[PDB]
């Protein structure tokens, strides 16, 4: 795969992606049971107006990956940005 | 034991021996250094005089046979690179430095189903044999008894892994820079690391040789200098770098204009004086970057120069060119911990294990013959102890995260010492944690400073939908920001130039009303795009591609938004407003370096667009806002009104955890795909929220009203779909649900088609939502889309590892790779031609 093949297919592939995305349902469970699971990840940031995602995010921990939280010992931080703003800039209050 | 250390005696008529017999070495045999005097009775005042002639060659050599495990031989030229013999990091090694240190890190203790790490302190142990090496040979001629080692740095080579047990490291290190100061000689040393070939970490060290050192033939500065970049979007910066003789382009015709300079340049420096520079060799490929990042050598700078002051390729790129990753500082400096660490009565088991056999750390008389004020604690120890404390405080007990980590030993520190470690995080670098240390001793005295660089924690992305559009939402940003208002204002005026309105008035007071005046040659221009934007509907099973703004024409002077609250609740409005606002908050973010490098995004819905160029930065912001001000008003014009705008169709947030505690989201599937089927009206699930909790069910809103009343029935009547299928019939849920389904739909046929949608025990009716998106019903209205997002992303914008693992489409829910088999999964959710093209065509695409 050459860089500007693979770049055209990458662009193709995307501009599909996002023509049929508001016309697939929006598979969130079986990406919250991706970047939680297989990344491992530990802090979850929501950007927006609303702790919707960060809300709906700390509802699949408590569910599903309370067994698998204490079977690796990790700490997940969920933060919003609307919300917990402070714990994402690093700016606290003495 | 009480075993002979000196031994004072004579060795002829005139000379004396006092020979200094240490015991600690690499065998068990104790190596004895033999410093001689010149006893002359004639001087009666000072008849001691101590011969210098051979002195450092012999105190090197005792120190070869405490070190080096080699033959003594001091004939070496520096300038050429050292290989230290290859060392296995062995797990008994690993408890015996950890021990020694006393570092509390679990990554490097023997766990079940788990690899045992190698902290990057245990690194300098590996190295050290090549790194001392280096102020070994003859023309560092200096005492290694007045060795200060001023600061030690470890630098984790970005991509790769910290040091696991059983590693076999093959380590090299060479010379940085022989300067003679006028306080003494400083070397600087870096040792670099390469495991399985490949380069891990680069161990940095500075070691100053103290006392007069004239020998300016011998002093060198061998430096690679950080790459720099230079984005040539003015023709004064190309006249500049044509100017610059040194900046010698393979290719004399090369047009520099709107393109990406990075210069990987190293400086040599040859010393006349401490002063000036007798030959000074700047040269290094220029390499410019491709659309596709991929970066092409167009270039060499060839700087040759003699009496320089000093590197002006360096001051050129410096003020004219970017470091790439630039550091910003907090706001405050955050105190992270004020610790308390303690050194050990002795430094014999670190010395073991770090193979810094030392004499001045260990004996009472070198450290007396060394002016020390007793048996000088090892640096590196202190050095390991405030690294594991940054490691426990600020990495929060995780090893690869630590990646930098510099200190300077500014003062020593003698055994039995009550240290004061103080941690401040200071700022960050593209991501990344940098902390500054200070450790003082009992009097309050600085012995300790330095910087760690630590990986901030793995971060997922999750951009929202379209959710609570309150007014003025983003404002407070962009009132402080820069970052922020770069963006908002960029947005603003592209609507202005585009859409003839500014989207800063609308989030701002939301005004209710809004006319677009078509007056003048910019009324035309803003016509024009108005007129182009176009929509496809099935009627009567005929695709007609139908023209959005059907009362704008040719001879159309005005156009009206009309809202009945505001028009920041309008579509056209919400969805670029809320799009702006989370990519202004990821920008404030990005200028103050709080991204971390290999993070992952992943945004819900229209968020998604955002998250794509928000990490990404696929299209431009005056691409982003057209694509969600498109897709707005395609949303908008997708179902067929009346005259009060009012639809058939809408959403519910159903729980089916409400509806009993055994109702799964494969007993709702079966409910919603049998109501849909039934009645023939359109419904299907358009969001998968959380499991088993939060679901979306758009659709005809009459098969909303059946869907209610099915889960209202069921839920009353206190049975399950999952039991009766399995346990109790075959096929009998199937017939036994159309009967619910059909005298739930007769209820739900009476009513007339602006039907109010009614709340029940599980589901909420989604408020302002008329058309359904997400749902099979909008397959028609992908291609204006899709000509739209191949005009507006162009390909040369898109680059694959910021997505290839990184971005994660909802479409899919699978992570982006460019693969046969992920293009096979997006052909099966959306069955399109151009997937069909590339899944066949694969083995041409493959070179």
């Amino acid at each position: 795969m050459k860089p500007e093949v693979e770049q055209e297919l990458a662009h193709i592939l995307l501009t599909e992606l996002l023509a049929y995305q508001f016309a697939s349902p929006v598979r969130w469970i079986e990406t919250q049971d991706v970047f939680l699971k297989d990344f491992n990840t530990e802090r979850v940031v929501e950007i927006g107006p609303s702790p919707t995602l960060a809300g709906m995010a700390q509802r699949t921990l408590k569910n599903k990956y309370e067994s698998y939280d204490a079977a690796l010992s990790l700490h997940r931080e969920i933060l919003c940005y609307s919300k917990d703003a402070k714990e994402i800039y690093y700016t606290p209050d003495p | 034991e009480l075993k002979p250390t000196v031994i004072l005696k004579l060795l002829k008529e005139n000379i004396i021996q006092m020979e200094m017999i240490e015991n600690r070495t690499m065998d068990g045999k104790p190596v004895s250094l033999p410093l001689l005097y010149n006893f002359n009775p004639d001087n009666g005042f000072a008849p001691i005089s101590e011969v210098m002639e051979d002195r450092n060659q012999r105190i090197k050599e005792m120190y070869w046979k405490l070190w080096i495990d080699e033959p003594f031989n001091l004939d070496f030229d520096p300038r050429d690179v050292i290989k230290g013999k290859d060392f296995e990091i062995t797990a008994k090694e690993v408890y015996d430095f950890t021990h020694a240190v006393g570092n509390n890190c679990e990554d490097f203790v023997s766990r079940p189903d788990r690899t045992m790490l190698a902290p990057m302190d245990f690194a300098i142990v590996v190295g050290w044999r090549a790194i001392i090496k280096a102020i070994f040979p003859n023309t560092v001629d200096g005492d290694l008894l007045k060795l200060v080692h001023l600061s030690n740095g470890y630098k984790m080579i970005p991509g790769a892994k910290p040091l696991q047990v059983g590693d076999v490291v093959s380590t090299t290190a060479v010379i940085e820079s022989v300067v003679n100061q006028p306080t003494g000689k400083i070397v600087d040393v870096v040792g670099t690391l390469s495991r399985n070939g490949k380069p891990v970490m680069e161990v940095t060290s500075s070691f100053f040789y103290r006392g007069n050192y004239t020998d300016f033939e011998n002093t060198f500065q061998k430096t690679v200098e950080p790459v720099y970049q230079m984005h040539i979007k003015t023709s004064k910066d190309i006249a500049v770098l044509r100017s610059k003789e040194w900046f010698q382009l393979d290719d004399e015709d090369f047009d520099l204009l709107n393109k990406t300079l990075t210069f990987e340049t190293e400086t040599e420096v040859t010393f006349k004086n401490a002063n000036i520079f007798s030959s000074v060799k700047c040269f290094g490929p220029i390499k410019v970057e491709l659309p596709t990042k991929e970066t092409v050598e167009i270039g060499i700078v060839d700087y040759e120069a003699g009496a320089s002051h000093g590197n002006p390729v360096v001051d050129f790129l410096k003020r004219n060119g970017s470091t790439l990753e630039q550091k910003v500082n907090l706001e405050n400096p955050i105190p992270i911990a004020v610790l308390d660490s303690y050194t050990p009565s002795t430094n014999e088991p670190y010395a073991r294990v770090s193979g810094d056999l030392n004499p001045i750390h260990v004996s009472r008389h070198f450290a007396s013959y060394a002016n020390l004020p007793g048996t000088i604690t090892h640096g590196m120890f202190s050095s390991a102890s405030v690294r594991a404390l940054i490691e426990n405080w600020a990495a929060d007990s995780v090893s690869s995260r630590v990646r930098g980590y510099t200190c300077q030993f500014v003062d020593m520190v003698l055994p039995n010492t009550a240290l004061k470690t103080s941690i401040q995080h200071v700022g960050m670098i593209n991501g990344r944690k940098l902390i500054k240390f200070e450790t003082r001793n009992e009097d309050d005295v600085v012995v300790l400073t330095g910087e760690a660089e630590i990986e901030q924690p793995v971060t997922t992305f999750v951009f929202t939908g379209q959710g609570s559009q309150e007014q003025g939402m983003g404002m407070d940003l962009y009132k402080t920001s820069k970052a922020a208002q770069d963006v908002w204002n960029r947005a603003d005026n592209h609507f202005k130039d585009t859409y003839g309105f500014s989207i800063l008035d609308i989030v701002i007071n939301n005004p209710v009303n809004l006319t677009i005046h078509f007056g003048g040659e910019k009324g035309k221009r803003i016509r024009e795009n108005y007129s182009a934007m176009i929509f496809e509907t099935i009627v009567d099973g005929k695709l007609k591609t139908e023209k959005i703004f059907k009362e704008i024409n040719e001879h159309s002077t005005s156009y009206t938004f009309r809202s009945e609250k505001g028009l920041l609740s309008a579509t056209q409005f919400t969805q670029p407003a809320l799009t702006l606002m989370e990519k202004a908050a990821f920008e404030d973010l990005k200028s103050k370096g709080l991204i971390p490098a290999d993070a992952t995004f992943a945004g819900h819905s229209l968020g998604e667009y955002a998250a794509l160029a928000s990490l990404a930065d696929v299209m431009s912001i005056e691409s982003l806002v057209e694509v969600v001000f498109y897709r707005g008003m395609t949303m908008q014009v997708a179902v067929p009104r009346d005259e009060l705008g009012r639809s058939n169709y809408g959403m519910i947030a159903i729980n089916p955890g409400r509806v009993a505690a055994s109702f799964s989201q494969e007993a709702l599937q079966y409910v919603v795909e049998r109501v849909g089927k039934r009645t023939g009206w359109l419904v299907e699930i358009v969001n998968y929220n959380v499991e088993n909790q939060q679901y979306v069910a758009a659709g005809d809103l009459r098969a909303l009203d059946t869907v209610t009343n099915v889960l209202n029935f069921i839920k009353l009547q206190k049975i399950d779909i999952i039991e009766l299928q399995k346990s109790l019939s075959l096929e009998e849920v199937e017939g036994h649900l159309f009967e619910i389904i059909d005298e739930a739909s007769k209820k739900s046929a009476v009513k007339p088609r602006p039907l109010k949608l009614e709340r029940g025990f599980a589901c909420i009716p989604l408020v302002g939502i008329s058309v359904p998106f997400h749902s099979t019903y909008l397959m028609n209205g992908v291609k204006p889309f899709k000509s739209f997002l191949k005009k507006n992303i162009i390909k040369e914008n898109v680059k694959v590892a910021r997505l290839a693992g990184k971005y994660i489409p909802n479409l899919t829910a699978k992570p982006f790779q460019v693969t046969k088999e992920y293009f096979q999964d997006v052909y099966d959710l959306t069955g399109s031609e151009p997937i069909k093209e590339i899944i066949d065509n694969w083995e041409k695409y493959e070179q």
